[PDB]
């Protein structure tokens, strides 16, 4: 629900910072 | 320190690993 | 609840970013 | 632990921001 | 791309929606 | 404002305080 909702934001962040200029599809 | 190292150029990820305990 | 806390940091974010030059009014 | 994984992100910014110039050491559980 | 649009001027909501899917 | 106020200087827990209910 929510909590995989605010997961999710959490998820997006992460992607940003570990993928780097590859970038990433969510 | 990290922010005079990080703040303008980008860290990258084993870079900042170096601030790790 | 820490739950509830950290789900209403998330709304003020969201809320910043929806209301723009409105702002908004948050309360327990 | 997910949820213990999303608060101690949560509280590492309010360490950040309470703390101010003496900082913080921050050990997971 | 979004950074020259967005991160130079704020993008309205509107704005934001062009980049999804 | 809060944002010529707490974006020019950064702002003591006090200053941020000023803006609670
Ligand atoms: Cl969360
Ligand atoms: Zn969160």
């Amino acid at each position: 629900f929510v909590n995989q909702h605010l997961c999710g934001s959490h998820l997006v962040e992460a992607l940003y910072l570990v993928c780097g200029e590859r970038g990433f599809f969510y | 320190g990290i922010v005079e190292q990080c703040c303008t150029s980008i860290c990258s990820l084993y870079q900042l690993e170096n601030y790790c305990n």
